[PDB]
RNA sequence: AGGAUAGUGGCCUACCAUGGUUUCAACGGGUAACGGGGAAUAAGGGUUCGAUUCCGGAGAGGGAGCCUGAGAAACGGCUACCACAUCCAAGGAAGGCAGCAGGCGCGCAAAUUACCCAAUCCCGACACGGGGAGGUAGUGACAAUAAAUAACGAUACAGGGCCCUUUUGGGUCUUGUAAUUGGAAUGAGUACAAUGUAAAUACCUUAACGAGGAACAAUUGGAGGGCAAGUCUGGUGCCAGCAGCCGCGGUAAUUCCAGCUCCAAAAGCGUAUAUUAAAGUUGUUGCAGUUAAAAAGCUCGUAGUUGAACCUUGGGCUUGGCUGG
C-alpha cells in the first residue's frame, strides 16, 4: 500500500485499551518502539484513560513535556511511547512508581510498586547468540541488547534486569516448577507454575500450567513469561487479585458478599 | 447541576496550563483577531506563488506591468 | 430408497441436482437470467419517467363494457414505448400530449390486472405533479 | 385486440355529483383519548340487540 | 469515520392485521391500563415474546448448567426486582406463565392510579407528562417508566408542584392576583 | 548453467527433455461479481443480500513508462500517447473533484460552494505551525427511541349498585348521556438570563408570557368476501369508474362519485419494485412421477454413489469422585 501505516482507526485498536466508541474516529497508534504495537500500551491512554490526570490529548504532551515522565528511569516525551510488559514508570513529581503488569482479566492493570522495587526489572529471553568479535549477547522481550550474560543463560528464560546500568543480577532458568504469567492469548493474565512441557518440533510447544485452585490450562510457548523460582515466589510484586481466574459465578458470589 | 472544577496553586500556574478560551471566559486574556479561515488559507496558496521576498516579487511584477 | 441418492458421500450429486432442478422455478429463472434487466420496459426498476404520446382508451375484457382511459408513454432511460392506466373518474384531463410523467408498476409484478388487456403500468405523476393531488385539489397542474 | 373509443366522456359522473359541503361537526378526541372512547363504546354500555350486536347499525 | 451507534427495534404488528378476538382483548387491554395506542400494547408483547424464547433455550438445557443457573437466576433477580415476579415464583416455570398485564402493573402510570394520588388512570398520564410525579428526588416524565420494588414507596408529588407544596401554577396566578 | 531482482522462482536467456490441467468438471463464457467481518427473514434445516462507518485488495479520465525516496510504477509527482478540454497578442502555454462543498449530465433515486482545529488523532526541525482527516451546525419523515393532541370536577338526566323498604315512593353510590357549567394543570412556541460551545444553534434548567370550538382543529387507507367496519341517503345507469384476486355498475348499487356513520393503523399511513416467511410450490431434514407435469423402447456399461457376516467377550479383585436418604 505504498508505505507504512500511520493512523489507527479507533474500532481497530486493540481491545485491552477499552477504548469507547463514540469519542472520536481515531485512535493512538503506538509509536515504534520496545514492544509490538498490540502489545503495547501508549502513554496517552495511560495518563489520561487510566490514571485520569489528563483531561484530553492536549494535557498529556503538556505534562511529558515538562519532563516528569519517566520510563525505565529515563525522561520520555513521545505521547504514543509503546510501553509494555515490566516497564517501569516514573512521575517523581507526583511520587510514584508503576510496574506494567497484566491482570488476570487481560488488561494491563495499575499496579502501584515500592521505589525499591522500581530500581529493577524482568526480561523474557528471546534469543542468545554471537555478536560481532565472537561476544555473546541476550535480546530481552522489549528490545533490550545485553552483552556479556551469564554462559548458563539461555531462551525461554527471565533475566533480572538492574534497569540502572542494564546488566544482569541474575537469571532463572526455564524448567519445571517456576511461576509463570501468560502474556498472550485467552489465558492472558494468569498465573501459576509449569506442570509439563509439550514439545512439538517444527510446530509450537505446549506449556500445561496449574492455577493456584489447581486449575489447568495450556497455552503456547509465545505467550509464557517465567517470573518466579517456585510457586509463591513472584520476583516482582502482583496485581491484585494474585492472577487466579475466578469464574463469573464465583465472581458474581464475590461481589455480592462485598458490597 | 454537575460540571468541572479546577484549582491550581497559583494564578501563574493557571495562566500556563489552561485553554485560552477558557482564559477568555474569565477575562484573563483577550481573544485574539484573527482574518476567516477562508481568508487565512487563501494568503497561503497566494505567498506558494511567489519564490523569494514579497518585496522582489511585487517589483518584477511592477515592471512587466508597463501601463 | 426414495429415488434419490443417500450415501454421506454423495453432496456433490445432490448439490448438482438440486442446482439443475431449480431452473424449473420461473422465479428462480427470472432472477438469474435478469430477465428484468434485460426484457421488463422498466429495466428492473419501480418506477420510470416518460413522455406522454396520445390519450388513446383501451376497450375492458368481458364480461364487462367500459373505456379504460389510459395514455401512450415513451420512456426517457431507454426509449420504449408503453401503455399506461390512467386511475380515478377524470384524470386522463390532467394528461395532456408532450408532459412528464412518472410510471409505477400495476402491482401484479408484469402482468395485466382485470379486464384491462396488455397493460402493466399506471400513471402517477404529471408534470412533476401527483395525479392524486390533482384529483382531490389539494395542488394544480403547472402550465 | 381492438383498442379505441371516444375520450369525451371522462370525468363523466364525478362531474356531475351534485357538491355537498362537509358539516362543521366537532372535533374527535386524538390520542389516548380516542382509546378510551372506543373501550368504553364496546364494553361499559354495551348496545346489543339480544346477541345481535353491530358496529354502525343502518336506521332501520 | 466514526464508529457507529447501536439501534434496535422495540415492538412487533401482529401477523393477521384483522382479528376481531385479537383487537377486542387489545382495546378491552388498552382500556383498562389508559394506553395512547396499539403500539405500547406490541412493546409488551414484543419483549414478552423475547422473554419466552430466552427461557425456552435455559429450559432444554440439563438442571445445573452454568449456562443456565447464571442466566436464569439473573433473569428472575431482574424480573422480581420491578415486582412482576412474585417472590414465592422464582422457578423459570412462571416465567412462562408471565402475562402482559404484569407488566403493565408496574408502570409509572399504573402505580400514581394505584397510589390513589390520581382519580382515574387517565388523570395519572397527564400528571405524569405535565411534570407532577417525582421517584425519589428526581422528576419522571415518562409513563411507561417501569417502578422496582425498592422505588415503589418513593413515588408523590413533585416538591415544586402546586400539589406537591410548590408554588401556584399559571392559571390560578391569572385569576388571584386580579 | 547463467542473467536480473531486495531476495525464491520460467521471472527472463541459452541448451535440453515432453511434459502440466481435466467428467472429483479443466479450459471457456456470464456476472445487473471487489473479498470478508456482517445484513434481512427466520421452529429446525434454510433463502436472499453485503457499493456503504472496521480489515484486506484495486484505482485516481484510459493505458504505458519513470524520477525522488526506506517506502510509489504515486497520479492534490513527472514523461509520452488516446479521448475530452482551457488561455492566446496565433509565436506559444497549461490540464485531471472515484478528496470537501458545489455545478452539468444521468436518472425513480440522494443535502451547505457554511464554522473550527476546542475534542479524536496524524504530520513536521516542533510544548507553539498545519490538517474539508476529523468535529460543529445547515438540508434531512433513510431508518431507530421515547412520547402531546386533553384531564378532573359540579349540576342536570337515565339506567343499573345497594339500602328505608313488599313493589308503590324514596334515601342513596358506581357507570352513560349533556350547544350544559366551572375552576385547576401543562408543554409546543417564545423569551429575558444561566448552562451549553472554540464561538454559536439546539438540548437541559428557568423569571414574565403562552389552551374551550382548548381554530394549539390527525392523518392515511378502507366499510360484499378474503378482512374489521353500512343492504344508510343522494347522483350515474355495462357510461363514468372501481376492482392485488373473486367480482361491482342496465333506475332503492352493501363495491362507482359524494354526504353521514363506522373500521384499521396513527405521526404516521398508502403505492411500485426486489427479497424473505407463509413455500413440504426446490423437499438433506421434507415434495411428486398409473390416470393431475413427470420411468430413457430395451439390455450392456465407464466415471460416480453404495456395498453380507466375522477377530477381547465375559468373569473376579480393589478402586476415587459424586449424587436418595
Ligand atoms: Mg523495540
Ligand atoms: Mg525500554
Ligand atoms: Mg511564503
Ligand atoms: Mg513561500
Ligand atoms: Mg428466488
Ligand atoms: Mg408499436
Ligand atoms: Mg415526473
Ligand atoms: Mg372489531
Ligand atoms: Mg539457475
Ligand atoms: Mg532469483
Ligand atoms: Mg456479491
Ligand atoms: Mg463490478
Ligand atoms: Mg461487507
Ligand atoms: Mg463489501
Ligand atoms: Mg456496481
Ligand atoms: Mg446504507
Ligand atoms: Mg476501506
Ligand atoms: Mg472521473
Ligand atoms: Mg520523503
Ligand atoms: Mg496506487
Ligand atoms: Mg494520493
Ligand atoms: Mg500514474
Ligand atoms: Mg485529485
Ligand atoms: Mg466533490
Ligand atoms: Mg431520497
Ligand atoms: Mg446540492
Ligand atoms: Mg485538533
Ligand atoms: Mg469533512
Ligand atoms: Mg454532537
Ligand atoms: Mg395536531
Ligand atoms: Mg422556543
Ligand atoms: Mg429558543
Ligand atoms: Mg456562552
Ligand atoms: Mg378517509
Ligand atoms: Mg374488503
Ligand atoms: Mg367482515
Ligand atoms: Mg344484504
Ligand atoms: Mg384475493
Ligand atoms: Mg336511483
Ligand atoms: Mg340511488
Ligand atoms: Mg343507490
Ligand atoms: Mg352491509
Ligand atoms: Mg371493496
Ligand atoms: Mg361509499
Ligand atoms: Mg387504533
Ligand atoms: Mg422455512
Ligand atoms: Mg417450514
Ligand atoms: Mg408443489
Ligand atoms: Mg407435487
Ligand atoms: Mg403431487
Ligand atoms: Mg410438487
Ligand atoms: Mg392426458
Ligand atoms: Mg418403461
Ligand atoms: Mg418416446
Ligand atoms: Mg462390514
Amino acid at each position: 500500500a505504498r508505505g507504512p501505516k500511520k493512523h489507527l482507526k479507533r474500532l481497530a485498536a486493540p481491545s485491552h485499551w477499552m477504548l469507547d466508541k463514540l469519542s472520536g474516529t481515531y485512535a493512538p497508534r503506538p509509536s515504534a518502539g520496545p514492544h509490538k504495537l498490540r502489545e503495547s500500551l501508549p502513554l496517552v491512554v495511560f495518563l489520561r484513560n487510566r490514571l485520569k490526570y489528563a483531561l484530553n490529548g492536549r494535557e498529556v504532551k503538556a505534562i511529558m513535556m515538562q519532563q516528569h515522565v519517566q520510563v525505565d528511569g529515563k525522561v520520555r516525551t513521545d505521547t504514543t511511547y509503546p510501553a509494555g510488559f515490566m516497564d517501569v514508570i516514573t512521575l517523581e513529581a507526583t511520587n510514584e512508581h508503576f510496574r506494567l503488569v497484566y491482570d488476570v482479566k487481560g488488561k494491563f492493570a495499575v499496579h502501584r510498586i515500592s521505589a525499591e522495587e522500581a530500581a529493577y526489572k524482568l526480561g523474557k529471553v528471546k534469543k542468545v547468540q554471537l555478536g560481532k568479535k565472537g561476544v555473546p549477547y541476550v535480546v530481552t522481550h522489549d528490545g533490550r541488547t545485553i552483552r556479556y550474560p551469564d554462559p548458563l543463560i539461555r531462551a525461554n528464560d527471565t533475566v533480572k534486569i538492574d534497569l540502572a546500568t542494564g546488566k544482569i543480577d541474575d537469571f532463572i532458568k526455564f524448567d519445571t516448577g517456576r511461576l509463570v504469567m501468560v502474556t498472550g492469548g485467552r489465558n492472558l493474565g494468569r498465573v501459576g507454575v509449569i506442570v509439563h512441557r509439550e514439545k512439538h518440533e517444527g510446530g509450537f510447544d505446549l506449556v500445561h500450567i496449574k492455577d493456584a485452585l489447581e486449575n489447568t490450562f495450556v497455552t503456547r510457548l509465545s505467550n509464557v513469561f517465567v517470573i518466579g523460582t517456585e510457586a509463591g515466589k513472584p520476583w516482582v510484586s502482583l496485581p491484585k487479585g494474585k492472577g487466579i481466574k475466578l469464574s463469573i459465578s464465583e465472581e458474581r458470589d464475590r461481589r455480592r458478599a462485598q458490597q | 447541576s454537575t460540571g468541572f472544577g479546577l484549582i491550581y496553586q497559583s494564578v501563574a500556574d493557571a495562566k500556563r496550563f489552561e485553554p485560552a478560551y477558557r482564559l477568555v471566559r474569565y477575562g484573563l486574556a483577550e481573544k485574539v483577531e484573527k482574518a476567516s479561515r477562508q481568508q487565512r488559507k487563501q494568503k497561503k496558496n497566494r505567498d506558494k506563488k511567489i519564490f523569494g521576498t514579497q518585496r522582489r516579487a511585487q517589483k518584477r511584477a511592477a515592471r512587466r506591468n508597463a501601463d | 430408497g426414495k429415488g434419490k441418492p443417500r450415501g454421506l458421500n454423495s453432496a456433490r450429486k445432490l448439490r448438482v441436482h438440486r442446482r439443475n432442478n431449480r431452473w424449473a422455478d420461473q422465479a428462480y429463472k427470472a432472477r438469474l437470467l435478469g430477465t428484468a434487466f434485460k426484457s421488463s420496459p422498466f429495466g428492473g426498476s419501480s418506477h420510470a419517467k416518460g413522455i406522454v404520446l396520445e390519450k388513446i382508451g383501451i376497450e375492458s375484457k368481458q364480461p364487462n363494457s367500459a373505456i379504460r382511459k389510459c395514455v401512450r408513454v415513451q420512456l426517457i432511460k431507454n426509449g420504449k414505448k408503453v401503455t399506461a392506466f390512467v386511475p380515478n373518474d377524470g384524470c386522463l384531463n390532467f394528461v395532456d400530449e408532450n408532459d412528464e410523467v412518472l410510471l409505477a408498476g400495476f402491482g401484479r409484478r408484469g402482468k395485466a390486472k382485470g379486464d384491462i388487456p396488455g397493460v402493466r403500468f399506471k400513471v402517477v405523476k404529471v408534470s412533476g405533479v401527483s395525479l392524486l393531488a390533482l384529483w382531490k385539489e389539494k395542488k394544480e397542474k403547472p402550465r | 385486440g381492438k383498442v379505441h373509443g371516444s375520450l369525451a366522456r371522462a370525468g363523466k359522473v364525478k362531474s356531475q355529483t351534485p357538491k355537498v359541503e362537509k358539516q362543521e361537526k366537532p372535533k374527535k378526541p386524538q390520542g389516548r383519548a380516542y382509546m378510551r372512547l372506543l373501550y368504553t363504546r364496546r364494553f361499559v354500555n354495551v348496545t346489543l340487540t339480544n346477541g345481535k350486536r353491530k358496529m354502525n347499525p343502518s336506521p332501520a | 469515520p466514526r464508529a457507529p451507534r447501536t439501534y434496535s427495534k422495540t415492538y412487533s404488528v401482529p401477523k393477521r392485521p384483522y382479528e376481531s378476538a385479537r383487537l377486542d382483548a387489545e382495546l378491552k387491554l388498552a382500556g383498562e391500563y389508559g394506553l395512547k395506542n396499539k403500539r405500547e400494547i406490541y412493546r409488551i408483547g414484543f419483549q414478552l415474546s423475547k422473554i419466552r424464547r430466552a427461557a425456552r433455550d435455559l429450559l432444554t438445557r440439563d438442571e445445573k448448567d452454568p449456562k443456565r443457573l447464571f442466566e436464569g437466576n439473573a433473569l428472575i433477580r431482574r424480573l422480581v426486582r420491578i415486582g412482576v415476579l412474585s417472590e414465592d415464583k422464582m422457578k423459570l416455570d412462571y416465567v412462562l406463565a408471565l402475562k402482559p398485564e404484569d407488566f403493565l402493573e408496574r408502570r409509572l402510570q399504573t402505580q400514581v392510579f394505584k397510589l390513589g394520588l390520581a382519580r382515574s388512570i387517565h388523570h395519572a398520564r397527564v400528571l405524569i407528562t405535565q411534570r407532577h410525579i417525582a421517584v425519589g428526588k428526581q422528576i419522571v416524565n415518562i409513563p411507561s417508566f417501569t417502578v422496582r420494588l425498592d422505588s415503589q414507596k418513593h413515588i408523590d408529588f413533585a416538591h415544586n408542584s402546586p400539589y406537591g407544596g410548590g408554588r401556584a401554577g399559571r392559571v390560578k396566578r391569572k385569576n388571584q392576583g386580579k
